[PDB]
RNA sequence: AGUUUAACUGGGGCGGUUGCCUCCUAAAAUGUAACGGAGGCGCCCAAAGGUUCCCUCAACCUGGACGGCAAUCAGGUGUUGAGUGUAAGUGCACAAGGGAGCUUGACUGCGAGACGGACAUGUCGAGCAGGGACGAAAGUCGGGACUAGUGAUCCGGCACCUCU
RNA sequence: UUGUGCGCCGAUAAUGUAGCGGGGCUCAAGCACACCGCCGAAGCCGCGGCAGCCAACGUGUUGGCUGGGUAGGGGAGCGUCC
RNA sequence: GGGGAUAAGCUCCGUGCGUCGAGAGGGAAACAGCCCAGAUCGCCGGCUAAGGCCCCUAAGCGUGUGCUAAGUGGAAAAGGAU
RNA sequence: UCAAACUCCGUGAUAGCUGGUUCUCCCCGAAAUGCAUUUAGGUGCAGCGUCGCAUGUUUCUUGCCGGAGGUAGAGCUACUGG
RNA sequence: UUUGAAGAAUGAGCCUGCGAGUCAGGGACAUGUCGCGAGGUUAACCCGGGUGGGGUAGCCGCAGCGAAAGCGAGUCUGAAUAGGGCGUAUCCACACAAGAGUGUGUGGUGUAGUGGUGUGUUCUGGACCCGAAGCGGAGUGAUCUACCCAUGGCCAGGGUGAAG
RNA sequence: GGCGUCUGGGGGGAACGCGGGGAAGUGAAACAUCUCAGUACCCGUAGGAAGAGAAAACAAAAUGUGAUUCCGUGAGUAGUGG
């Protein structure tokens, strides 16, 4: 039998070039007239995943 | 509800930009103000849809 | 018979997070307070919830001025 | 017919609590528990925001038509005992306190370096560019003296885009 | 009268002395201050055997430090069958 | 230090504090958590630590100067007492 | 045998639960904390162990030097109270 | 199994047999060993009484960034050479700017993967072994017991004395 | 409808086929959507095999394939999912 790759880490996580794990930040769906731009703004694009999960996000991704 | 969340949409280019909060009570008529309208790159008066 | 007490927030970690004779960047952290205890001197800038910062990279160096308890940065000599 | 009907708890029940902010316990860095001791919040302000300029209270003493302890006036003393939208603490008289003129930076694109953290969140940020406000200029301005006034993800609505 | 070192009374439970471990001790074997020896452990030393880590040189000896251990991690082995 | 009655072998905290947990050996009569000390193995050798040296019990009914009459030593309070 | 009979089958039902898990030596050797939790006798991440790789004393102890506190203590015509 | 048991906590009467981390998959990660090496390797299938020979369809590596169109040692965001994010194996020399932590250029060095297979964890499977109360599908049961139906049988002896 | 007469059925069988009906324990750390699973079981039916089969098919501008069935890849990917 194969592995089957779980689908909601499949959606949320991505590799790079190197091998690194990147993901994207919270609190930035709705909710958001209060939060000021410099809230909004240090909460967008990808960031490598903290060494702490690390361990099982790549369980996941790859099996 | 007091202070209802209003947006403010570009005089000239109709985008609406942004979005703050005003007393409804205290003041019952439209808003005016004047912003950065960003696609004209340049201050426009804003008005509250 | 019951308390009506109980309640707290949690610990704003607040404090002197670099001490004096210390080599600081641009930028970092000095202190993190509520009010005014430690006040602004020379290549020291004041945040928006009064926490300080450095301005120039340099050694921390605590004075005063005026009764005033200030926190300066001395320019480190390059070698 | 298939099922759900919470947890903490000096056994369980009844009673009370479940998040956020401030103080003491907390042993002079940070942190630190208990059904330990005290309070507050789930807002408000289109000015109670930005900037430029000017000013100093509270209290007491003396004298004044109503007017008296206290209303407005004059004089003197008066370094902070008044006041700061709102709880407490840290601050503030050089004012962040009182008043006046203009105005919307209660911006867009970013952000070296940091604080704090299991992770997720959270917080400060000099400075660059565009386009502005006040100011003669230096300059200040990416909401409010600071810390509370809030809800991840999925799903779905609205407007824009040089995407498919 | 004051300050001290030792004491007395207050004192008082239910199987059997029973609030020194026992015997016993004031001819202290009790208390305080100085002095002298000794006994005492798997501690330290002496003599010998083994192992781990490291170093010195060598074609594996020598030397130095180390060797309690549950959960648990690592290395190397005995025994049985085909 | 908090709660408790400034009670608990109580409960909740802090401590480049200890030990037991996960730890043998000597002492405390027996006695995980106290005191001395961390067991590589052998010896019918030696020196010590805490603790002891009248007999049980190893080594002192040790030396000097005193104190106690209560078996105090070998349980205790306000207070009483030539 | 009855608050839903018996037998076979799904079936080796499923248990955050109790029990059990077998030969040896050598080296190293913890935790009973923090955050969250339909969560408190479970689990995830962090903290503490071991093995490999990399970096080398950066770790630790002592002296000296620069620091900021607000406890112990103390003080009150220095504030708020008694 | 416990903070702690010789424990008056649990289990074993004795002996001998039997009784618990195994297997499958081109699975996933890591670590040894072997082959080839900028390449490695086949699956199905065919030919051989064999373990051998053939089999290029695929898979992994060989360029990244971006939601995507796309661009390409660059790329995305952006009005921006204006910063940032990801990337150009790594190292060495030399220049040029900074000493807001170093950066940019030239030159050299040159990049290591993939197939078996041993071991440790892991995935789907009953997945280290033993153990429920109960849940569903199909059937067996009223010879015991509850009720009913058809047809039979039994009730010694002695009193009281209704209607008519 | 009744007669008379000829030919057929009926039942059994381990697996494999085809068409119908169709659960629950279980996983979701609860549970109803979902999973377990069109599995277990039941029904009707043949055969030596059955079913499918000769485009009202794929495809994407290539002047391409050319009935069905069965293996290997595509691929645990595109997608789908409280």
């Amino acid at each position: 039998p194969k592995a089957k790759t779980h689908s909601g880490a499949s959606k949320r996580f991505r590799r790079t070039g190197t091998g690194k794990i990147v993901r994207q930040k919270a609190n930035r769906r709705h909710l958001l007239e209060h939060k000021p731009t410099k809230r909004t703004r240090r909460l967008d694009g990808r960031t490598t995943v903290s060494a702490a999960d690390n361990s099982r996000i790549n369980k996941l991704l790859n099996g | 509800d007091v202070r209802p969340k209003i947006t403010l949409a570009c005089e000239v280019c109709k985008h609406r930009n942004y979005i703050t909060k005003k007393n409804r009570r205290n003041d019952p008529d439209r808003l005016e103000i004047k912003k950065f309208c960003p696609n004209c790159g340049t201050h426009q008066p804003h008005k509250e849809s | 018979s019951s308390s009506r007490n109980g309640r707290d927030s949690a610990a704003q970690r607040l404090g002197v997070k670099r001490f004096g004779g210390q080599v600081v960047k641009a930028g970092e952290i000095l202190v993190r307070q509520r009010g005014t205890h430690f006040h602004p001197g020379v290549n020291v800038g004041r945040g928006g919830d009064d926490t300080l910062f450095a301005l120039a990279p340099g050694a921390v160096e605590f004075g005063a001025k005026r009764g005033r308890k200030t926190v300066n940065i001395v320019p480190v000599a390059r070698p």
